[PDB]
């Protein structure tokens, strides 16, 4: 349990932690791109 | 006269009350059910009273020259549609009754298909009894109620089957519901008991308040007319108060169900 | 194309017909969540999950919850259409009876199980009487309120039942019904019963209990109690 | 003692690493852009049919037919455009907490307290619906199922473990162990290479399908994560929970970028889903309503008023034209 | 990360006293019903005592009724248990355990190990 949880968090430690400003801007820009893409927002 | 103003007010009150109840069932999910169709069938009759049994009842009080078949058809059709309110009123009492004495088998015994069937029994039997004067039992011109409709029909067959039987059934049925309420409440006592008795007394008492006054005058008129007839205003009081059932039927049933309160 | 839209619609009428036939049998049948504990007379009254039984022209559908694991906050939510939760408990097991009292308080005060009545079965009543008359494991140690608790006046024990056992019998109820009365609502009522494995007539006790619940449900609908 | 101390230090180091990544906040940078504004989705139709409470539902890839499981034991295959019964399948166990439509539009899944994700074949040459394969290999209640393809299906359960299954073989191929409490929901990615899963330990986990291991463990919830759904791009996901808030977790950033919270709301979320745009985070709540959240700025754009009892499930179409909300009063209402 | 850290706990003579203190973190402490769960040597877990969100509707187990005293600090986010007159039977691993849902009065804790809203626990021991 402890060794498996340690090995889990050891694997979880090494990861490409991107910036929130860049991560937010990509998710924000994705909406702006697909906002026109006939969604629930502007009813057809 | 005072009857014409009072009845047309009773019409507008009956529609305003009845549609609002019918609107509430259609809007909400928990309301619409087997129980709702019995309440809405009473309310639907109340709508029918508001549009079809008030203005056609107004025409009988005037005394206008017409054919004897044409005049009698109006007075009988007024009786039919007012009678459908009473049979639907009894049908709800039996619907509540069978839900309390047979609780576990209620949804098996009583269903939505059979609910329409019981509503169909009430409306068809209301048409059957009220159109009895059309074929047989009619002494048949100045279009009056007492002339065209015979008083032997009104006391023996009509008052017994269409009013007194509902009264004797409901009064006995709701006493048995109170016995079940007494059996349940003391287990779960005076304040809640008198509330339960008074609640069913409001349901039965307003039914007895509305219909009896007119029919006891018919029992008076039929049994012995040595004394004079009830004055026009006194007859108008009895006719309006009998129609006032259709105004208070929305109150005595639809107002009491807790789910209808939130919608209204 | 024109045939295809109506063809599925006429086929959906049969689906509706099968569904409406299913609604008739389902609405008539009553579901019951019989949950209990490890060695607490759960298997005696009913190790099957589902148990259908016809009593007095009324089909029941009593569902045990044994196969799944003890974390019961997200699978117990599945039983709020249920008519009555048959909560069975071991009367003799004093250490683990406190866990059942906590389990009762959780079931009673849950939002989704707020509308549900609990047909309580205090199982192992004759086996409780064996432990109480011996007096080895005192009730006062595991429940200090018992030492200052007298017998109820409205209590009705069976013939040849000792007042010593009667005190212990109606005290176990007290802690369960203290939680029952603490709601202050009246949406659901606890129905306590003193039961053993040998005492066969328990489905009759459920029948009379479930009668009063759905009676209460109808009376409450009309604002009459 | 030494292993427990090292495990605690790893959790502190993981939070400290992602804290450095948090330069800005999502709500802070999305304040400048204009919101969706006043949004008021009317009910298109009302799918009345189910007898008991509807626990789960899911759309197909076609964006027309939708399946929904109810506790009476029926798994009705609806048609949104025509509000009619395509199929009505009687289950083995009446209690069913999930159901899913296959991407091909051939198979349909369902399961609950029976501990079996029962797969049903729609396109049967004989005539009636038939049980394709019973996937009985879980200790506890089945909480969610999602088809990768017709060949294989991923599962969550009440045995503290998710699991990949292959219906052709009829046994679990890859197991997913890691959660502390029982898992409640899961969501596949657009690519179907990895999937997420929220559980009653209040910590979501990203699992890789091919490898069979947790990539990273997310934690930004106080109570049980009931539901979970992927963001359209596949780089983030939202999670409804019993703490009465939703939390967006970026897979790249590896932390809670945003919390969707209203202090007036005091009850948990049952289901969550995004639109095609990834703007309207549609979350279904316990208080008989569903709040239309703005995924951009974290503000309540609208609300879904309708149902008597709680909204249990919420699905969105693949084309993004319609939305459905199954509820405990048994009326599936479709909105667009 | 929804952790509860049990401070205090240790050895003490029979008849004495020992004040446990559980440091809570990772969530809004005031919104949840709190309780203590103990695990004796070679035994299953059992409920000891609970406390409401406001800190009013308090309850105890009969074995610990009058002797133990539960309390909570909603501001700094922590739970207490001032144990007095400790008997030999009271020896157990006392876990402080928050209830699963907020804004409520129901709890389905006392789980077979698997319950995330509960700490690692402190070994309270009684010997003479
Ligand atoms: C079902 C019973 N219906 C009636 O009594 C209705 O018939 C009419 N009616 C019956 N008897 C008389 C009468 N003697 N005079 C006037 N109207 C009457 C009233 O308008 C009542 O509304």
């Amino acid at each position: 349990q402890a060794r498996k949880l340690v090995e889990q968090l050891k694997m979880e430690a090494n990861i490409d932690r991107i910036k929130v400003s860049k991560a937010a801007a990509d998710l924000m820009a994705y909406c702006e791109a697909h906002a026109k893409e006939d969604p629930l927002l502007t009813p057809v | 006269a005072v009857y014409i103003t009072v009845e047309l007010a009773i019409a507008v009150l009956a529609i305003l009350g009845n549609v609002l109840v019918c609107w509430a069932v259609w809007l909400n999910s928990n309301l619409q059910n087997v129980t709702n169709y019995f309440v809405v069938s009473l309310a639907a009759a109340d709508i029918a009273v508001g549009v079809l049994a008030i203005p056609f009842a107004i025409t009988i009080s005037t005394g206008f020259c017409a054919a004897c078949h044409g005049c009698l058809f109006i007075a009988c059709f007024v009786l039919v549609l007012t009678q459908s309110s009473i049979f639907s009123l009894l049908a709800i009492a039996i619907d509540r009754y069978i839900a309390i004495r047979i609780p576990l088998r209620y949804n098996g015994l009583v269903t939505g298909t059979r609910a329409k069937g019981i509503i169909a029994i009430c409306w068809v039997l209301s048409f059957a009894i009220g159109l009895t004067p059309m074929l047989g039992w009619n002494n048949c011109v100045a279009c009056l109620f007492e002339d065209v409709v015979p008083m032997n029909y009104m006391v023996y067959f009509n008052f017994f089957a269409c009013v007194l039987v509902p009264l004797l059934l409901m009064l006995g049925v709701y006493l048995r519901i109170f016995l079940a309420a007494r059996r349940q409440l003391k287990q779960m006592t005076l304040q809640k008991e008198v509330h339960a008795a008074k609640s069913l007394a409001i349901i039965v008492g307003l039914f007895a308040l509305c219909w009896l006054p007119l029919h006891i005058i018919n029992c008076f008129t039929f049994f012995c007319p040595d004394c004079s007839h009830a004055p026009l205003w006194l007859m108008y009081l009895a006719i309006v108060l009998s129609h006032t059932n259709s105004v208070v039927n929305p109150f005595i049933y639809a107002y009491r169900i807790r789910e209808f309160r939130q919608t209204f | 194309q024109r045939n295809e839209e109506k063809a599925q619609r006429e086929a959906n009428k049969k689906i509706e017909k099968q569904l409406q036939k299913d609604k008739q049998v389902y609405r008539a049948t009553h579901r019951l969540l019989l949950l209990g504990a490890d060695n607490s007379g759960k298997s005696t009254i009913v190790g099957i999950f589902e148990t259908k039984f016809q009593v007095d022209k009324v089909n029941f559908h009593m569902f045990d919850v044994g196969g799944q694991r003890d974390e019961r906050r997200k699978w117990i939510q599945c039983f709020n259409d249920v008519t009555a939760i048959i909560f069975v408990v071991d009367s003799s097991d004093y250490n683990r009876l406190q866990e059942a009292l906590n389990l009762f308080k959780s079931i009673w005060n849950n939002r989704w199980l707020r509308t549900i009545s609990v047909i309580l079965f205090l199982n192992k009543q004759d086996l409780l009487a064996e432990k109480v008359l011996a007096g080895k494991s005192k009730i006062e140690d595991y429940f200090p309120e018992f030492a200052r608790y007298t017998t109820p006046e409205d209590a009705t024990p069976e013939p040849g039942e000792d007042p010593r056992v009667t005190r212990a019998k109606y005290f176990i109820r007290d802690e369960f019904l203290r939680i029952s009365t603490a709601s202050g609502d009246g949406r659901h009522y606890c129905y306590p019963h003193f039961t053993c494995a040998v005492d066969t007539e328990n489905a009759r006790r459920i029948f009379n209990d479930c009668r009063d619940i759905i009676q209460r449900m109808h009376l409450r609908q009309y604002e009459l109690l | 003692d030494q292993l427990r101390q090292e495990a605690e230090q790893l959790k502190n180091q993981i939070r400290d690493a992602r804290k450095a990544c948090a330069d800005a906040t999502l709500s802070q940078i999305t304040n400048n852009i204009d919101p969706v504004g006043r949004i008021q989705m009317r009910t298109r139709r009302t799918l009345r049919g189910h007898l008991a409470k509807i626990y789960a539902m899911h759309w197909g890839t076609d964006s027309r037919l939708l399946v929904s499981a109810s506790q009476d034991g029926k798994l009705i295959i609806w048609d949104s455009y025509t509000t009619n019964k395509v199929h009505a399948i009687p289950l083995r166990s009446s209690w069913v907490m999930t159901c899913a439509y296959a991407p091909s539009g051939n198979y349909v899944a369902c399961g609950g307290l029976d501990n079996i994700c029962s797969i049903y074949n729609l396109k049967t040459r004989e005539g009636n619906v038939r049980v394709s394969r019973e996937l009985a290999g879980h200790t506890g209640y089945l909480s969610c199922c999602r088809f990768l393809d017709d060949n294989q299906i991923v599962t969550s359960s009440g045995d503290t473990t998710c699991a990949l299954w292959d219906i052709e073989t009829g046994q679990q191929t890859t197991t997913f162990t890691g959660h502390t409490g029982d898992v409640m929901s899961l969501s596949l990615a657009p690519d179907t290479r990895l999937f997420v899963s929220g559980a009653c330990d209040a910590s979501a986990k990203l699992w890789d399908v091919r490898e069979g291991m947790c990539r990273q463990t997310f934690t930004g919830h106080e109570s049980d994560i009931n539901a979970i759904c992927f963001f359209p791009n596949g780089n983030a996901f939202a999670t409804g929970s019993d703490d009465a808030t939703c939390r967006l977790f970026d897979l790249r950033a590896d932390q809670e970028l945003m919390t969707y919270s209203h202090d007036n709301i005091i009850c948990g979320i049952t289901s969550v889903s995004f639109s095609k745009s990834g703007r309207l985070l549609l979350a279904g709540y316990d208080d008989f309503n569903c709040n239309v959240w703005d995924a951009l700025k974290a503000d309540r754009a609208g609300v879904l008023a309708g149902h008597d009892n709680r909204v249990s499930c919420l699905g969105v179409t693949d084309d993004g034209m319609a939305v459905a909300t199954g509820s405990w009063d048994s009326f599936l209402k479709i909105w667009n | 990360q929804v952790q509860l850290q049990e401070s205090g706990g240790g050895l003490v003579q029979p008849g004495g006293s020992l004040r446990l203190s559980c440091a809570a973190s990772g969530f809004t402490f005031s919104n949840y019903k709190m309780n203590w769960v103990r695990q004796a040597p070679g035994k299953g877990l059992e409920w000891v005592s609970d406390i409401s969100q406001s800190g009013a509707s308090i309850s105890y187990t009969g074995s610990v009724k009058g002797r133990f005293t539960i309390s909570r600090d909603n501001a700094k986010n922590t739970l207490y248990l001032q144990m007095n007159s400790l008997k030999p039977e009271d020896t157990a691993v006392y876990y402080c355990a928050r209830c699963p849902a907020p804004f409520t009065r129901d709890c389905f804790d006392v789980t077979s190990t698997t319950y995330a809203y509960r700490g690692q626990g402190t070994q309270v021991t009684v010997s003479s």
